């Protein structure tokens, strides 16, 4: 709703990164780091058992 | 404090003059009203009749050398130079480095390359 | 002009680029680029290239020159006999060798 | 701050280019033929293409459910009286992951089942 | 060339020498395999 | 910010101030790079035959 | 004007980006991603919900490099008329990559089509498989993709001249068009008398036609992104490249699907 | 710091984690090469007792490693990265952050390469990794599915760096760089980048075609069921064969300046070599299926492509006729990237002969898979690449790094490289033509000889690569007491003959491209002002 | 400059003694038997058996490679 120029005036006067620069930016990258973490971290504990070849419980 | 939004080329004063006004409501927004910064620059600029960032390949009509050089111009001490010989590709292209306190010589040309630096650090 | 040159128009050109010179680095930079062709050079080039060397002054590209020629030519035979044609101008402009100034 | 002395000459030159003018004011021609070019395409797509796509559409209504009650035919065929079929038909050479072990993605279980070889 | 030392000879002096050294040098880039093969026991060494 | 420009801030190893020997840091990437076939190797061949 | 606010300046059009810290991110999902999917279709890990979060990860940092990039590019305002031509002809060569995968698709399909093995009864289609017809649903799906071409384009001509409500209207109705399009190609999928298993004909089939299904719903999704900004009056009159981006691989995805429809529905039965 | 290596959207810091993953990949290949080559030394189950399951797993880590994760990286990757903006004048590349993916995500292709040969015994199939071989029927397990996601992660970098390359080089040139000026390597990567987007999606939909036909009961080539295996290789060697003319291309520009720069001589007929280049590879598509004469082709397409890939051998041909004639009448200072560049002409017309002896169709059914093509394919892709990977290294590496090398060091690493490798890869022609097949753990004990010689060889291609390692090291901690005390050379190009030092001083260096004017290691912000060029 | 020359072809000759030194103390740790049919016993009975049956007629067809 032509809040363009407002956003080019906040965004052209700060010091901090470009994707923290936003006002609503918080929301979007404190789950993403949380999820992020999370998801990548978790098949480096499963790759020892496929080494040692234990396969899974299902059925 | 007060900032007006530079309607050409002349009133530019750094990063916070490149803004412009918004669009209205309906309108579809144009070029000149929303877009800033360097795009701007650029934007402006060619509306007035020039274009910044000045491409050209460097005069090779004559030789020149110690009594009056080649005038290269550069914003920064030093700015490479590929010479290419007295026509625009007589010899092969020859790269040299002519900075603030020194002259470039081509060596296989001959001709000097001398700057005016202008700076402004 | 990547036509060829002939040389009669290589000997005029390169005598008009030796007059022209004032500096040290023009005289070296021309001497090497009448050196680095094909042909050696007839000696109205070269004792044209020792006065030019002489109006610079100085010696030791007076004296380059003369070894250089001595790797362009084929044998010693032409050497010698080209030798003796820059005689009186070695005389009077008093350069040496390097096989008399340096024997080994 | 002891500015170097070409600081405030100037930089560019003369601003006045008929290129460029001209440029600014191709800038107009560009608008006008895409208010010509939109007005002509718009009257193309609501003459042309809606009419298409309405007779494509009353035919695929036809045909759709021509397709539909021959699915309700088979949808009560008991199962033996399916025919066997070929080997390229149907293979598993390591079951499927998840599921029960012979069901795709669009596995539609009336008209693609596994015959199981009687 | 004109006067001098014929250019068939001031060349064959600088070139014959230079053959027989490229032959040496390709004798033994590609020849090596029958050094190898002349000490082993299947040349009943 | 444009980093600051040396002869040795242009690489990840630091070489000049350190507490260990740069031998031990460049020795030990080309021992893991040459170690990692071994261990390749042990791995497969304890869990086929003996070793 | 004066060389000290000339200087203050780029002195070159092209861009200089500050870090971002989303390559490393979305190569470290990229990697989970493939572990992940190559352990979980062997029965190593229990259920999907592991590859389910992978690819969540992998979209969500994704579209935070587009947030970065719509930001840099609208915001701080550096898409000069150069940059602007190097992302278009950067763009161009990524299509032009695409539609290779989709020629190595044809290439199978015709590779195995053209020469019928002899176990599929020596016959283009194969004993058995009712082939789909190509003028039931197909030539709906079909003629969607050239109304969609047309009205993408009147909206394109329209955000050129400067009136909004038509250059909306457009934007508006060809996403509509297009996920009708993907609807009803489901629609075609979840009733067809063959599987991806059955037979070579079957799975290059399903190969080429999903592969195309895949590239209209991530066009869809650039065109939700593209409406979306459009409507927040991000795009212009004249730097509107992440549309111009849009249009081309719309045009080009209707020329492929038509190549794909022809010589898998007409040919190919 | 993490700023500056880990996000780091700037093209000269990303080149040097580029050559960082090729050393240690080039470690890890060579240090499979020595235990292939260590267990083949002679008849009967050497050190890795049996298993031959193992065997092929270690020849195709091999392969595949060094060539995907050393060669490609460390040429197209780290020396595009770091030369071509820095070539043609742009500050840095366009589209920085796709430079950095690339890179950033070929180092996660190699950890799930590496954690492919560990898993369920493990992927052996060799680089060309073929059905019904890697079908779920005959090899079970995990294993080649992580190893071809390597290649689809590899396949990602290089197409995202070719993509770079090209805009990077079609609009960010310098003020004066017309389409016809620019130095020879910035065309080699130019049309590198040209052939990586032209090719590698055949190979991508291929693989990925293999992996749902193994996984998810597809039938690409799973014949019972209609498919056929033949299409696989059709599709593979589409890419199979540009990517070794991907890979050999920056090696002839390497190559073209350093020789042009080693001599005080231009390139013969520069306009005339890039146009060899050029069709070469708009050329090297034509030919992809001289890979398979021996499959059941007809004889006509098999008379076909034995017709073309002459044609293709053809502008090679004028290329090194035209090294021939631009090291002819130099002045050929014969410093150490120089002695591999002389190398690198000889040992490659040497594979490039036998190549055009495997070229017959013909002749081809006498010599598949047999080790007259591992001699063949070892000299082209080994000695070339890689005299021409060295003589970029020990030519730009004192202008990259800033710390001058050893330079006695380097002649002898070039001479036990160059005798090491000589010695290894020519009895594999007799060993071909005697009739030994590939891929096999170990033999039938007539020819117990030659494999014993090049096994002896290998140890000492080995000695030169630990001897490489430490010429980085002292390099990396003696670089300014090498500028200093007379261990290395200073100036690549010498001073002419007529020229004093007091004149030499002045202009220091005689260069025709942009990179020998930079100042030891370069500025991040080199070109601040463009370099204008007439 | 100044007899370098002979310092890289004595850097040259005593890399090959080393890698050969080396190559011999790696294959010393091998395996201590042999397959059988290496020693040059097993091969004059392999050649015997080749010379009943006329192969290699021409060329070389004696093996035995041992010692
Ligand atoms: C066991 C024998 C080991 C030595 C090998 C024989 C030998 O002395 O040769 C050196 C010999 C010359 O020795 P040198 O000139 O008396 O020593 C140089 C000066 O003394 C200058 O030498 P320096 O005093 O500076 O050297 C200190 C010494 C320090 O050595 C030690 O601390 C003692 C331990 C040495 C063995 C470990 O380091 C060595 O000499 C290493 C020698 C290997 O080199 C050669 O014969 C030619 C090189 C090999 C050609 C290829 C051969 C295949
Ligand atoms: C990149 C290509 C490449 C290179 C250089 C090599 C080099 C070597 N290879 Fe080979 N090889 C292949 C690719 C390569 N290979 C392929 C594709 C196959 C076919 C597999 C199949 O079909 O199954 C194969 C097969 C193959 C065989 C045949 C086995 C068979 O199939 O039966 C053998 C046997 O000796 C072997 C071992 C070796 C050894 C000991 C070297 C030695 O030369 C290694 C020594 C090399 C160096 C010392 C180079 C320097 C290293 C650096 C790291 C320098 C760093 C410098 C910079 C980064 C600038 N590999
Ligand atoms: C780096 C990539 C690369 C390059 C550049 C080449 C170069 C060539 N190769 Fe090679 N080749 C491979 C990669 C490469 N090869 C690989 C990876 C394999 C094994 C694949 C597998 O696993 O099966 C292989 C094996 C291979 C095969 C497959 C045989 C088989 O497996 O059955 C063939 C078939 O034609 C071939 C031929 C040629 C020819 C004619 C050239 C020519 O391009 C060479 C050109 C050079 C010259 C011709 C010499 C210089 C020219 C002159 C001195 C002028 C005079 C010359 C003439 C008049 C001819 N080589
Ligand atoms: C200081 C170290 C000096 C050397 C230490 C002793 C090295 C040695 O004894 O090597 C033995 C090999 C014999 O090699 P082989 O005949 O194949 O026997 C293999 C050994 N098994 C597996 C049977 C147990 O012998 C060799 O392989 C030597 C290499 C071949 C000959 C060298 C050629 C180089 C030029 C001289
Ligand atoms: C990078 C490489 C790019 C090249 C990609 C090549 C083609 C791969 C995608 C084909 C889609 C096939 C399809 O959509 O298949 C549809 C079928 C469902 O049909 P059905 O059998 O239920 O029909 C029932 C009729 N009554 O899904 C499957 O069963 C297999 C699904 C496999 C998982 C999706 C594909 C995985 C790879 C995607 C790579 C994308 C990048
Ligand atoms: C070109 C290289 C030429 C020199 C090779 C040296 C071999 C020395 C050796 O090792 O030769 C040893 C063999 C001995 O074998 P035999 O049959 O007596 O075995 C009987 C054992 N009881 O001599 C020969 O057979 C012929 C003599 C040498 C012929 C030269 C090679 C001819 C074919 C060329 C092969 C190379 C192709 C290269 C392709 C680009
Ligand atoms: C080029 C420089 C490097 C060449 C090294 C080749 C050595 C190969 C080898 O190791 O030679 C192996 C041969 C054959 O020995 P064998 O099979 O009878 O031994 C069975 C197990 N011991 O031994 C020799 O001939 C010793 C004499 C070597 C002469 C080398 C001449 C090189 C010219
Ligand atoms: C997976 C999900 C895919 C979602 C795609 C979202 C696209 C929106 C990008 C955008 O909105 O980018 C906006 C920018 C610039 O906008 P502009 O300069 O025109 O605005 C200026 C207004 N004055 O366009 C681009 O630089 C091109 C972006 C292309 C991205 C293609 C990605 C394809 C991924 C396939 C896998
Ligand atoms: C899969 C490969 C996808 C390549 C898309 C090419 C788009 C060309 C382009 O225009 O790229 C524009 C941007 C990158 O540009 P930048 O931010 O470096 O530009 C700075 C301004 N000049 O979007 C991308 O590429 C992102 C593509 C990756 C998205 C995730 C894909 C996961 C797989
Ligand atoms: C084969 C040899 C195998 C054995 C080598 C043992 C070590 C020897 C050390 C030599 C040395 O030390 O060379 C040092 C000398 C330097 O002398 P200079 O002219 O600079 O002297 C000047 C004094 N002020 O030679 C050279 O660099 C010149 C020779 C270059 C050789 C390049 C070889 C490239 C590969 C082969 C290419 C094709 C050529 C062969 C086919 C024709
Ligand atoms: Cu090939
Ligand atoms: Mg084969
Ligand atoms: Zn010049």
């Amino acid at each position: 709703a032509n809040k363009v120029i407002q956003l080019q005036k906040i965004f052209q006067s700060s010091t901090k990164p470009l994707w923290w620069r936003h006002p609503r930016s918080a929301l979007y990258l404190y789950p993403f780091y949380a999820i992020f973490a999370v998801a990548v971290v978790t098949p480096l504990l499963y790759i020892p058992n496929a080494i040692r070849g234990i396969k899974a419980k299902k059925a | 404090p007060v900032v007006k939004t530079a309607q050409n080329l002349a009133e530019v004063n750094g990063p916070e003059t490149l803004i412009g006004p918004g669009a209205k409501e309906g309108t579809v927004p144009t070029d000149l009203d929303q877009e800033t910064g360097l795009a701007r620059l650029e934007l402006l600029g060619k509306l007035e009749g020039i274009d910044v960032f000045d491409t050209k390949p460097l005069d090779s009509s004559r030789k020149g050398t110690m009594k009056d050089p080649i005038i290269i111009e550069s914003y920064d001490d030093y700015r490479y130079v590929g010479c290419t010989g007295s026509p625009a590709g007589s010899h092969t292209i020859m790269w040299l480095k002519p900075t603030v306190n020194e002259v470039a010589r081509c060596w296989e040309c001959g001709s000097v390359y001398k700057l005016n630096p202008v700076g402004v650090p | 002009a990547h036509d060829e040159e002939t040389f009669e128009e290589f000997t005029a050109r390169y005598e008009k680029e030796f007059d022209e010179a004032y500096d040290l680095f023009e005289v070296q930079r021309v001497l090497n680029n009448c050196f680095s062709y094909d042909l050696v050079p007839a000696p109205a080039v070269i004792e044209k290239a020792l006065r030019a060397a002489r109006r610079v002054n100085d010696l030791p590209t007076a004296i380059r020159v003369f070894e250089a020629l001595k790797y362009k030519v084929e044998n010693e035979d032409q050497y010698k006999a080209y030798l003796d044609e820059l005689k009186d101008v070695r005389q009077e402009l008093g350069v040496p060798l390097k096989e008399e100034l340096f024997p080994s | 701050s002891s500015l170097p002395p070409n600081a405030l000459k100037p930089a560019f030159g003369p601003p006045d280019k008929v290129a460029a003018q001209k440029f600014k004011e191709s800038l107009m021609a560009t608008e006008k033929h895409a208010k010509d070019t939109s007005n002509m395409w718009v009257k193309i797509s609501v003459w042309v293409a809606l009419p298409a796509i309405a007779l494509t559409a009353v035919n695929t209504y036809f045909v759709e459910k021509e397709h539909a009650e021959h699915r309700e035919h088979l949808k009560h065929v008991p199962d033996s009286e399916w025919p066997r079929d070929y080997e390229f038909m149907n293979i598993r050479s390591k079951p499927f992951f998840w599921g029960d072990g012979d069901k795709t993605l669009f596995w539609n279980p009336v008209v693609n089942r596994h015959i199981e070889h009687d | 060339g004109r006067i001098g030392e014929s250019w068939v000879i001031t060349e064959g002096r600088r070139l014959i020498p230079e053959i027989f050294q490229w032959s040496a040098v390709l004798s033994v880039c590609l020849g090596w395999p029958g050094a190898v093969y002349f000490f082993s026991k299947a040349r009943k060494a | 910010v444009h980093f600051k420009d040396g002869v040795y801030e242009n690489i990840p190893f630091k070489v000049k101030g350190r507490k260990t020997p740069y031998a031990l840091s460049h020795f030990g990437f080309f021992a893991i790079g040459f170690a990692v076939p071994f261990v390749a190797c042990y791995v497969q061949l304890k869990k086929s035959g003996a070793f | 004007m004066t060389h000290l606010e000339r200087s203050r300046h780029q002195q070159h059009p092209f861009h200089m980006v500050m870090p971002s810290p989303w390559p490393i991110v979305v190569s470290f999902a990229l990697l989970s991603l493939a572990l992940s999917t190559a352990l979980t279709m062997h029965g190593y890990i229990g259920n999907m919900n592991m590859v389910y979060l992978a690819l969540f990860v992998l979209l969500t940092s994704s579209i935070l490099w587009f947030r970065d990039i719509v930001a840099e590019a609208t915001y701080l305002g550096d898409h000069t008329m150069a940059v602007r031509k190097g992302i278009n002809l950067g763009f161009l060569m990524f299509v032009l990559s695409e539609v290779l995968i989709f020629a190595g698709l044809f290439w199978a399909y015709f590779h195995s089509a053209m020469s019928p093995d002899v176990t599929l009864g020596a016959c283009w289609p194969p004993v058995g498989i009712e082939a789909v017809q190509p003028t039931e649903l197909p030539l709906l799906n079909t003629i969607i993709l050239l109304s969609s071409g047309a009205t993408v384009t009147y909206s394109h001509h329209a955000l050129i001249a400067g009136n909004r409500n038509k250059a909306l209207s457009g934007l508006l109705i060809t996403f509509w068009l297009i996920v009708i399009f993907v609807t009803c190609q489901y629609i075609e999928y979840t009733n067809a008398a063959f599987t991806i298993s059955d037979g070579v004909y079957g799975s290059v089939f399903y190969a080429g036609t999903g592969l195309h299904f895949l590239h209209m719903v991530m066009l869809a999704a650039m065109l939700g992104v593209n409406y979306w900004r459009m409507r927040n009056y991000h795009l212009t009159a004249g730097h509107h490249v992440g549309y111009e981006t849009t249009i081309i691989y719309t045009h080009v995805l209707d020329v492929i699907w038509l190549f794909l429809y022809v010589v898998f529905y007409w040919w190919g039965v | 710091m993490v700023q500056r290596w880990l996000y780091s959207t700037n093209a000269k810091d990303i080149a040097v984690l580029y050559f960082m993953l090729a050393i240690f990949s080039g470690m890890a290949g060579t240090a499979m090469s020595l235990i292939i080559r260590l267990e083949l030394a002679a008849p009967g189950s050497q050190y890795l007792h049996g298993n031959s399951q193992l065997f092929n797993v270690l020849v195709v880590g091999h392969a595949v490693l060094m060539i995907f994760f050393l060669v490609m990286p460390a040429l197209i990757g780290g020396f595009g990265n770091y030369l071509l903006p820095l070539m043609i004048g742009a500050t840095d590349t366009a589209f920085p952050r796709i430079n950095n993916i690339a890179f950033w995500v070929l180092p996660m292709g190699l950890v799930c390469l590496v954690t492919s040969t560990l898993v369920e015994s493990g992927a052996g199939t060799g680089w060309t990794v073929y059905p019904p071989l890697s079908s779920i029927q005959a090899h079970s397990g995990p294993s080649v599915d992580l190893a071809i996601f390597a290649l689809h992660l590899t396949s990602i970098s290089s197409l995202l760096g070719a993509i770079n390359f090209i805009v990077t080089t079609l609009n960010m040139r310098t003020n004066g760089m017309t389409m016809h000026k620019l130095p020879l390597f910035v065309w080699s990567i130019f049309i590198t980048a040209f052939l990586l987007l032209l090719s590698l999606p055949v190979l991508s939909a291929g693989i990925t075609m293999l992996l749902l036909d193994r996984n998810f009961n597809t039938s690409f080539f799973e014949v019972s069921g209609g498919g056929d295996p033949i299409l696989y290789e059709h599709l593979f060697w589409f890419f199979g064969h540009p990517e070794v003319y991907i890979l050999i291309i920056p090696g002839f520009g390497i190559i073209s300046h350093v020789v042009s720069t080693y001599s005080k001589k231009p390139v013969f007929g520069e306009i005339s070599m890039v146009y060899a280049m050029a069709s070469i590879g708009l050329l090297g598509f034509l030919v992809w299926s001289h890979h398979m004469y021996i499959v059941g082709l007809d004889a006509d397409t098999r008379a076909y492509f034995t017709s073309a890939t002459m044609i293709i051998a053809i502008p090679t041909g004028i290329k090194i006729f035209s090294w021939l004639a631009t090291i002819h009448g130099g002045s050929i200072r014969l410093a150490t990237p120089m002695l591999y560049a002389i190398a690198f002409l000889f040992l490659f017309t040497m594979g490039g002969l036998t190549g055009v002896a495997l070229a017959n169709a013909s002749l081809d059914v006498a010599f598949h898979d047999t080790y007259y093509v591992v001699g063949h394919f070892h000299y082209v892709l080994s000695m070339g690449a890689i005299f021409s990977l060295f003589a970029g290294y020990y030519y730009w590496s004192p202008q990259i790094l800033g710390l001058n090398y050893n330079e006695k060091l380097a002649q002898i690493q070039f001479w036990l490289i160059f005798i090491g490798a000589n010695v290894i890869f020519f009895p594999m022609h007799f060993l071909g033509i005697n009739g030994m097949p590939r891929r096999i753990p170990d033999y039938p004990d007539a020819f117990a000889g030659w494999n014993y010689v090049a096994s002896i060889g290998s140890f000492i291609a080995t000695l030169s690569l630990f001897l490489f390692i430490y010429i980085l090291y002292d390099q990396l901690v003696n670089g300014l007491n090498n500028k200093v005390n007379n261990k290395s050379v200073i100036y690549n190009k010498a001073p002419d003959f007529v020229e004093s030092n007091t004149i030499f001083n002045l202009n220091t260096v005689k260069s025709s491209s942009i990179e020998f004017l930079l100042t030891s290691p370069p500025a991040v912000h080199s070109f601040n002002t463009p370099a204008v060029q007439s | 400059g100044k007899g370098d020359v002979a310092f890289i072809t004595k850097g040259v000759f005593l890399g090959l003694g080393i890698s050969f030194g080396l190559f011999g103390l790696v294959r010393l740790l091998a395996n201590p038997e042999t397959p059988k049919t290496m020693n040059r016993e097993w091969q004059l009975k392999s050649d015997e058996y080749l010379k009943s049956k006329n192969a290699n007629p021409w060329g070389g067809y004696s093996q035995v490679q041992s010692k």
